[PDB]
């Protein structure tokens, strides 16, 4: 009931004495190995920290110290990116002209001939061009020297070195207690306000001192030299009011409720920046200041210490229908004791959110100088959505692990849960049917249009100008928002983006944002798109709800949550852990988001990306999307054929690289197939001849060689799968969208 | 239906009857051994396959043996 | 002390020790002597 | 033991499945046939008609959308009757529906009623 | 008195063993008509993780 | 002569892709799901 | 000579190759300064590129229609022709480093296999034993004679396990 | 000990139901009933899926196999410590007692036992499959 500090004083002793025993975390590794598979053990076990006690304070404490360690090793990753941009990179003749000089911060040494990788990025310099878009996130915070990257680098790793050290003051000196973990309302309020609220109104500080000024007398013309100082910004009103003539009246218009003065800083432009292509600082800033507020007041609302606040476990409690039995009875003590359950949501809703972030990027470029560097882009729409597709694989993975480990029928008699678990076969089997109508009615088009293509029928095709399907629901709603500005938004001046429609903007002779037209060839891949995600989905659905018990396997839960089957019997029970389900769910996710990433590929090169001539808009493909995606064909001649002339001729210049990554991606992912398709007793058959041989030439090792298990296979083949596809489209993309953008 | 049958290794330490999911072994006196016990499968029609008893006995080689046979409602596990 | 060096002296530890001390060695090989095709 | 939902259990939805040929339980399975092949074929010439290969070329489209739905109740009518000849072949009230002369019966009152409602809709068009 | 020495070292002479051709040592050799009395332990284990096994007289050979 | 007529091939494939197939399958179909005595 | 090639020297494919990459070289460097970071990385990269093609002709190899080098794999054709650079002296020195390390990592086995707990040592690895043994395997191939014609080598037919055919 | 009775008149545990029941099966070709005795009301699993809970006294239920049945067994034994019984249910309402078959448990041995399908030989002294050709039908060494 009291929200305090509860924390034990070293409850762990700093030594080098289990650095020198390994395994020593689990009472089965522990005793030491005498096969190989122990090896592979140590390794797949290291981070269960369920699995090496029951004491929830322990796993918490572990978890707790496992993040400050995850923390340390990003600062030192965020540190080295502001060290590279800061000593082998190009940003400072980049600032100058942004529209020619491609961005660069790695440079190769002169060894076995790779200096050929340190391309003519241009300004003088010689490197591999970047696409992360570290250089228009440095030009939108207005850093305009290497000083400030050096300085922010060392900043990086002083944090790295705190969050090390708060990792090891947390786990040996003072750990926290289990109901300090437990206090979800007071987290919840800390990281609703204080975190979120006071980071973005921090950030929007920031932006409105130093990004404002700096990107204005940027965008202006001014030479970075020629630019104060953030500090000289910051110290004086007369640099600020001539800028600005708000800030002439100091922060009186905020207290004496004058907002409206601040509209010179705090605007709702809109659109974009026709200089340099994004989104208005003035409008960033407005939105981080709105949001803080809006953060700051959400932080309130959950019972601490006080009588004010809410108390979630009342909250769910109190909301029960008759349509759902007992209702969210038992959900606070699940989500407040199981680690996996919190992970499950955590992992989706994080998922979800990072696919949202790489749609909302790519359609409101928020850098300056973003949305002409077509390879930045590309690259940051196809990175966020593998991290969000992962992460939601991930999130039904530990909805197994918790349905197998952390679930108890005594406190689910009749909740939502327990109701779910029941109807499970009606579940499945409507999502089954959706997903073969989906497929029908999604693959059957292409399969349709191919077949009336080779046929010489053209008019008998599910094209625009044959039979078509246009997306009268998405067209109505582009259509809404453009119009937006007029009737139901007043106070904007532009539409959210340009995708909607209107004219487009260019910068540097490139289109930096135009109207995205919806056709026949949308609407298809959208159902296909709906097809896979729904497929993914019913496959992490099947693991999770029939995790412990089945019609096939009653007592599945018994058998854990990774085990490889339950033998041949039954007719063959191979694959019924909700592991395999996990393991099948991460093929169907990477066939979903990469004709996701295609569909995008296609689109922008198509429809969007391009050139600007005298009275017209010539496009990098000549708008060939809306008469070839309608046709495997299409996408198997125009799309891969064609576009992937520049990764296979870029041998003998800098791309070369990612050339032979190309190779090497198609080398890995059949490797996979040795994996998946093989099994371990055959292996374990050759690994004996093997051995044989060794003991013939008293060469045999006394940890006994033993083939991968069932489990490991699986895991080391889907893993290869994944590395080889994505490579191989990260190969492509990039030497494509560097050759051509 | 599938075919158990029992070896005469086997040193009765009753942990194939207790891995059974479906009871198709038991255990009957006997005397070649010092638990004086040895496994018995005398309801193999109920067997399904599974193969958990071969998994749970500790002799080298196993003492109890599954070989698939004809497949029937019972030996499928189907429930419907 | 000896615990750490027992750390040091595991597997993974000394894998990675000897396979940066062998590149090492190629590399500053081929860096004073470069193309080496033929003996 | 099993779920028992509104949708299931509702006296509306009881009454409705009562009222269709199929759960009559006490017709000739003959006129049962006919009643779901006329209801069926006469929907049934609708896609051939307005979507076939001939869907362009006037006073031909309505003629082949029918020869087509024609011959998909005949191929409906012989799954009918080899489903009856390879489900009843040893051993309320009995229906006598699901039964070998029942159901032969209702295969070959499907195809009459199939071809009736495709013949019907044909010159419905008309 | 029947079968080999205590804590001596034995070779294993039954061809579907996981330690055929190899040693082991007798921990204890059971004095009725047992089928298998020697009972011998390995160091190194099968594949299913066991380390001992029961043999009959002459499946093992005093090597 | 041997030579078939020109409309041999109008008759003879409809014939062997959708009459002998159909008549198979069913009578293959029958088959396989008769009842031993 | 041999299988109708000519040597690297003589060969104007060889030298339209070297132009061409020098060519490219100069083509890049004529976009930068006399007095930059990346004129003198193109300087030196061409110096480098000039030395490897007259250290490739000085060697003798010999270049096929192509202009590329060939090599001999004959023992017979590489010590008749002076071509034994190639694959000879490289095979054998492949040889001596790979039975160095077959035989370091066998006396490495059989010296821990006398001990308690040999797979102890075989994931910590006894550092002093086995530098010792790095640096004693300099004679791996007067030893490994040695333990052949004395029959410690290999190990007898009965100590080794075998399936039950 | 004699073989028990199956009581069609006995109280099933509260359960709302579950999708995971019978199907066509129990009606056209048998069905399994587990019955047991329980100290106190408690909550357990159901193997079909669900959280379900079996009252003080008898306890009777329906499962689609036998396996369920077991698994159903298995848990009331290493939880609740109980003992339950289970029978094999025909449509013409034969009923025939399972398990435990001579009224103990098969891991634990009992007399009058008879000892089926056991070989007074090793698996290395079966004959090869060449001396098994050519019989009634596919035939295994072990089977001889
Ligand atoms: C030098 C200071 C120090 C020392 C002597 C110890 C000593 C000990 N720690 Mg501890 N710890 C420290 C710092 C230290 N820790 C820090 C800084 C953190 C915060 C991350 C923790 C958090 C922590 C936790 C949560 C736990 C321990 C545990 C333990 C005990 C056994 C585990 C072990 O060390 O095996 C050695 C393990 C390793 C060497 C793994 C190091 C992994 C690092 C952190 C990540 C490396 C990332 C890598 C570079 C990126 C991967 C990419 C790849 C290609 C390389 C042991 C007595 C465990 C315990 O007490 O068991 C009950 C326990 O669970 N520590
Ligand atoms: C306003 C207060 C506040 C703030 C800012 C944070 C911030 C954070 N918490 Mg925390 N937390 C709080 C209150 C707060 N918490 C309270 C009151 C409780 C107890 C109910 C917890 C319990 C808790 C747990 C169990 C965990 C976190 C975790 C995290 C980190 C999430 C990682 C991330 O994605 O963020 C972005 C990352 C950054 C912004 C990096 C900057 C970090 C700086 C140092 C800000 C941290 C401020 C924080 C208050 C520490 C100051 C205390 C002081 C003694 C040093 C994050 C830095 C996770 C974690 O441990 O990560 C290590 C986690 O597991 N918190
Ligand atoms: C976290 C966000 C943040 C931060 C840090 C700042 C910070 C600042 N803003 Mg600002 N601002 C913000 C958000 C923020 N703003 C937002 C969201 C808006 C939009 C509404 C504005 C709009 C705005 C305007 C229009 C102006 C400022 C101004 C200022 C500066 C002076 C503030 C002032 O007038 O007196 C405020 C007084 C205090 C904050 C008290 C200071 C407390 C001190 C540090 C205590 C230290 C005590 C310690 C013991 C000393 C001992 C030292 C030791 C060594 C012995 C200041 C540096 C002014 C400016 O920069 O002029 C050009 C100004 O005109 N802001
Ligand atoms: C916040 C993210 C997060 C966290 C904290 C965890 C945490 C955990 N997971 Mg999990 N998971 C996640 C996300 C996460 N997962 C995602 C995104 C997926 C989808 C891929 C999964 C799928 C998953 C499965 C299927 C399983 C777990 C398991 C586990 C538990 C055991 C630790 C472990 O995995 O062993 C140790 C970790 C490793 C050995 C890492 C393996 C290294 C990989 C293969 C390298 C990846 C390639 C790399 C990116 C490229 C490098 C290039 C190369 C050439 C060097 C642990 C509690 C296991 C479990 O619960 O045990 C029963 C279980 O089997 N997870
Ligand atoms: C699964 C996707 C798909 C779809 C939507 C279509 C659609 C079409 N195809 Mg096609 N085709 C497909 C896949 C598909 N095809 C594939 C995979 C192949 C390669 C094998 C072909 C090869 C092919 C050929 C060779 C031809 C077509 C042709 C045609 C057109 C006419 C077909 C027709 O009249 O049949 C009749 C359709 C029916 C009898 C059933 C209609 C479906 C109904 C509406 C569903 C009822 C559900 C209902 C809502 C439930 C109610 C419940 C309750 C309220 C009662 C039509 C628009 C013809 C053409 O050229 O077009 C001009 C043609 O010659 N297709
Ligand atoms: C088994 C296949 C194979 C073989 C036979 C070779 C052979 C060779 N490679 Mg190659 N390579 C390979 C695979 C292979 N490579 C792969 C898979 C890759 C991709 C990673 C590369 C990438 C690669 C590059 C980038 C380069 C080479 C180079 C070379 C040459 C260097 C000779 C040397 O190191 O100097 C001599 C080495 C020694 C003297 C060490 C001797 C050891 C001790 C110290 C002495 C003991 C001896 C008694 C050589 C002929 C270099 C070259 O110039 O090509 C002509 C070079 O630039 N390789
Ligand atoms: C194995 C040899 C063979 C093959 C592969 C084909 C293949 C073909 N024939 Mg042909 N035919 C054959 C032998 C063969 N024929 C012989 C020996 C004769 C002389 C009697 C003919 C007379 C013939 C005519 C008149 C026509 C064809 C036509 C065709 C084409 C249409 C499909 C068809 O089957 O029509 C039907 C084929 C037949 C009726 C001939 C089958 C007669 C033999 C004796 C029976 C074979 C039984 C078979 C081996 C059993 C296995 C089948 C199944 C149960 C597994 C097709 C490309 C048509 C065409 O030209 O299309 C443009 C056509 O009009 N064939
Ligand atoms: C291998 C043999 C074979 C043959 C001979 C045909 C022949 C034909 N197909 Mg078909 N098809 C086949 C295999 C075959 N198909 C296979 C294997 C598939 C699956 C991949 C399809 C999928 C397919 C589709 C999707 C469609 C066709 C259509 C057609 C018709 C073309 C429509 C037209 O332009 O004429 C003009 C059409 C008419 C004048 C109407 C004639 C109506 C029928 C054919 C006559 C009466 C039926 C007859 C009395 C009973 C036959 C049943 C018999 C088996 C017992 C044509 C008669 C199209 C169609 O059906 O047209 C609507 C069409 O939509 N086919
Ligand atoms: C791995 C397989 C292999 C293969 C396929 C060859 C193939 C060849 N070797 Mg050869 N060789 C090998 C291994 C091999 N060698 C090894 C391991 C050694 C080291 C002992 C030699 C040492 C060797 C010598 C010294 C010579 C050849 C020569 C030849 C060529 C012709 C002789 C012949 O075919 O008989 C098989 C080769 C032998 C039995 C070795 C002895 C050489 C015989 C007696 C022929 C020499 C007589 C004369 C020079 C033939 C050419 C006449 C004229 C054109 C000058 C021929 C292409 C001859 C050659 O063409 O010189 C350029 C040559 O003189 N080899
Ligand atoms: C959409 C309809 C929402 C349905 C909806 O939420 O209706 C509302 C209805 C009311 O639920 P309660 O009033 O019991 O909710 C109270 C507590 O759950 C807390 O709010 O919920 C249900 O009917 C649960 C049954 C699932 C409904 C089964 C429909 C399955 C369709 C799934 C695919 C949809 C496409």
């Amino acid at each position: 009931k009291k929200v305090k500090i509860a924390v034990d004083r070293n409850p762990v002793e700093t030594s080098f004495e289990k650095w020198a025993k390994p395994g020593h975390f689990s009472r089965t590794l522990s005793k030491g190995p005498n096969t190989t598979t122990w090896i592979w053990n140590l390794h797949a076990d290291a981070h269960d920290f369920d699995s090496h006690t029951s004491d929830l304070e322990e796993i918490s404490r572990k978890v707790f110290s496992a993040h400050f360690g995850q923390l340390g090793i990003i600062f030192i990753w965020l540190s080295g990116m502001y060290f590279h941009g800061a000593r082998f990179s190009n940003y400072e003749a980049w600032l100058s002209d942004p529209t020619h000089i491609k961005p660069s911060a790695q440079v190769v040494w002169p060894i076995v001939g790779q200096e050929i990788l340190n391309g003519d990025v241009g300004g003088g310099f010689q490197g591999i061009q970047i696409t992360s878009g570290f250089f228009q996130l440095w030009r939108a915070s207005g850093i305009t020297s290497e000083l400030q990257l050096y300085t922010t680098a060392i900043g990086g790793l002083v944090m790295a070195a705190a969050m090390f050290f708060a990792g090891w003051f947390h786990y040996h000196k003072a750990a926290p207690k289990l109901e300090w973990f437990q206090n979800v309302e007071s987290m919840l309020n800390h990281h609703l306000g204080g975190l979120l609220g006071l980071g973005s109104l921090a950030w929007a500080g920031h932006q409105i001192h130093v990004s404002l000024p700096v990107n204005k007398l940027l965008d202006a013309g001014v030479d970075p030299k020629e630019i104060p100082l953030p500090h000289d910004l910051l110290l004086n009103r007369a640099i600020m009011a001539d800028l600005y003539p708000s800030f002439a009246k100091g922060i009186a218009p905020f207290f004496t409720l004058n907002w409206s003065e601040y509209s010179d800083f705090l605007t709702f432009k809109g659109g974009l920046n026709p200089v340099t292509g994004g989104l208005w600082l003035s409008d960033t800033a407005h939105h981080h200041v709105a949001i803080a507020v809006l953060f700051l007041v959400a932080g309130h609302m959950y019972r601490t210490n006080w009588g004010i606040g809410h108390s979630m476990k009342e909250i769910l409690e109190a909301h029960r229908g008759p349509f759902t039995g007992e209702g969210h009875v038992g959900l606070y003590e699940i989500l407040t004791t199981s680690w996996h359950a919190q992970l499950a949501i955590n992992l989706a809703l994080f998922g979800s959110l990072s696919i949202i972030v790489a749609h909302h990027m790519y359609a409101m470029p928020p850098y300056p100088y973003l949305a002409t560097d077509y390879g930045t882009q590309l690259s940051l729409f196809t990175h966020h959505t593998w991290i969000g597709g992962f992460c939601i694989v991930g999130a039904g993975a530990h909805a197994a692990i918790f349905m197998v480990r952390d679930y108890d029928p005594t406190n689910n008699y009749n909740n939502l849960l327990d109701r779910v678990i029941r109807h499970r076969d009606a579940i499945i089997s409507h999502l089954n049917w959706v997903c073969i109508f989906l497929g029908f009615h999604s693959f059957g088009l292409y399969i349709h249009n191919d077949t009336m293509s080779a046929l010489g029928r053209p008019q008998d095709m599910f094209s625009d100008t044959a039979i078509q399907l246009q997306p009268v629901f998405a067209q109505w709603i582009q259509n809404t928002h453009f119009l937006a500005p007029q009737l139901t938004a007043p106070n904007a001046l532009a539409a959210t983006s340009l995708t909607w429609g209107g004219d487009l903007v260019a910068v540097g002779g490139k289109v930096a944002m135009m109207p995205i037209s919806l056709g026949t060839s949308d609407f298809m891949v959208h159902h296909i798109h709906a097809f896979t995600i729904h497929v993914t989905v019913l496959i992490l659905l099947k693991g999770v709800l029939f995790a412990r018990s089945s019609r096939l396997i009653p007592d599945k839960a018994n058998l854990g949550f990774r085990f490889p089957c339950d033998g041949p019997g039954r007719g063959g029970t191979c694959q019924v852990s909700a592991w395999d389900h996990v393991f099948l769910g991460l093929f169907w996710m990477y066939n979903s988001l990469s004709i996701v990433i295609f569909h995008f590929s296609w689109k922008m090169q198509s429809d969007v990306w391009g050139t600007v001539t005298a009275s017209g808009v010539s496009h990098i493909t000549g708008g060939n999307f809306a008469q070839s995606a309608n046709t495997i064909n299409g996408w198997l001649r125009d799309f891969l054929w064609a576009q992937s002339s520049q990764v296979i001729q870029s041998y003998g210049s800098a791309l070369s690289a990612y050339g032979l990554i190309f190779l090497g991606a198609h080398f890995v992912w059949a490797f996979s197939l040795m994996f998946l398709f093989s099994g371990r007793g055959y292996w374990q058959e050759l690994i004996e001849s093997i051995v044989w041989a060794h003991n013939k030439l008293k060469v045999a090792p006394a940890i006994q060689p033993r083939a991968l298990s069932i489990t490991q296979g699986r895991a080391v083949g889907v893993a290869h799968y994944l590395l080889g596809g994505i490579a191989t489209t990260w190969s492509f993309f990039l030497a494509r969208i560097i050759s051509v953008g | 239906a599938h075919i158990v049958k029992i070896y005469d290794t086997c040193i009765g330490c009753t942990q194939c009857v207790r891995a059974c999911p479906l009871d198709v072994l038991e255990m009957v006196p006997w005397d070649g051994c010092k638990a004086s016990q040895m496994a018995s499968a005398p309801r193999t029609e109920d067997c399904v396959g599974c193969k958990r008893c071969e998994t749970a006995c500790p002799t080298d080689f196993l003492s109890v043996r599954v070989y698939l046979g004809s497949e029937s409602t019972r030996s499928m596990g189907l429930s419907y | 002390m000896k615990d750490f060096t027992t750390y040091l002296s595991t597997a993974p530890v000394i894998a990675t020790i000897w396979f940066t001390f062998t590149a090492g060695l190629l590399i500053e090989i081929n860096r004073y002597f470069p193309d080496p095709l033929v003996f | 033991g099993m779920l028992e939902t509104p949708v299931t259990s509702a006296p509306i939805v009881a009454t409705y499945l009562s009222n269709l040929p199929a759960y009559r339980t006490g017709v000739a399975p003959v006129l049962r046939g006919v009643e779901i092949g006329l209801a069926h074929g006469f929907l049934l010439a609708g896609p051939f008609i307005k979507l076939g290969p001939l869907r362009n070329v006037p006073e031909t489209a309505e003629i082949a959308g029918s020869l087509s739905a024609a011959g998909l109740v005949l191929i409906l009518a012989l799954c009918l009757s080899i489903y009856g000849s390879a489900q009843f072949q040893s051993t309320v009230a009995r229906d006598p529906l699901f039964s070998a002369d029942g159901w032969s019966e209702f295969a070959a009152g499907f195809l009459v009623g199939g071809e009736a409602g495709v013949a019907w809709a044909y010159v419905c068009t008309q | 008195e029947v079968g080999p020495k205590r804590g001596s070292l034995v070779k294993i002479l039954r061809p579907e063993s996981y330690w055929f051709n190899q040693v082991g040592k007798v921990v204890s050799v059971d004095q009725s008509g047992v089928r298998y009395p020697v009972v011998v332990r390995f160091e190194n284990q099968n594949y299913a993780g066991v380390t001992t096994n029961n043999y009959a007289l002459d499946e093992v050979v005093a090597a | 002569p041997f030579v078939p007529p020109s409309w041999a091939p109008s008759v003879f494939v409809p014939l062997t892709g959708l009459v002998l197939p159909a008549i198979a399958m069913a009578t293959l179909f029958v088959y396989i799901e008769k009842e031993a005595p | 000579d041999i299988a109708g090639l000519t040597p690297c020297s003589e060969s104007k494919a060889y030298a339209k190759l070297e132009k061409k990459e020098l060519k490219t070289l100069e083509k890049r460097l004529k976009q930068y300064e006399a007095d930059s970071a990346p004129a003198v990385a193109l300087k030196a990269t061409m110096e480098r590129t000039k030395a490897r093609f007259a250290n490739y002709a000085k060697a003798g190899l010999l270049c096929g229609n192509d202009g590329l080098p060939h090599l001999i794999a004959d023992p017979g054709l590489a010590l008749k022709y002076g071509h034994a650079g190639e694959v000879f002296i490289p095979t054998f020195g492949f040889l001596y480093v790979a039975g160095y390390i077959g035989y370091v990592g066998r006396q490495y086995l059989i010296a821990v296999k006398g001990e308690a707990k040999p797979t102890d040592k075989e994931i910590i690895i006894d550092v002093p034993l086995a530098t010792k043994l790095a640096w004693q395997g300099a004679g791996w191939p007067l030893a490994a004679v040695q333990e052949l014609q004395r029959g410690t080598l290999l190990e007898k037919e009965e100590n080794i396990t075998v399936s039950p055919r | 000990w004699t073989v028990p009775t199956l009581n069609p008149d006995t109280p099933s545990p509260i359960f709302g139901g579950s999708t995971g029941g019978l199907l066509r099966k129990a009606q056209t070709e048998e069905f399994y009933v587990i019955t047991w005795e329980a100290k106190k009301e408690q909550i357990f699993e159901m193997p079909t899926g669900g959280a379900a809970i079996m009252r003080q006294g008898p306890n009777l239920l329906k499962f689609g196999k036998k396996e369920q049945c077991l698994a159903l067994t298995t848990q009331l034994r290493n939880k609740f410590k109980l003992t339950p019984c289970f029978y094999r249910v025909f449509p013409d309402g034969k009923v025939q007692y399972l398990h435990p078959a001579d009224g103990v448990y098969p891991e634990k041995v009992n007399a009058g036992r008879v000892g089926a399908n056991q070989n007074m030989r090793r698996i290395g002294q079966n004959v090869n499959p060449i001396k098994v050709k050519f019989s009634g039908r596919m035939m295994s060494p072990a089977e001889i």
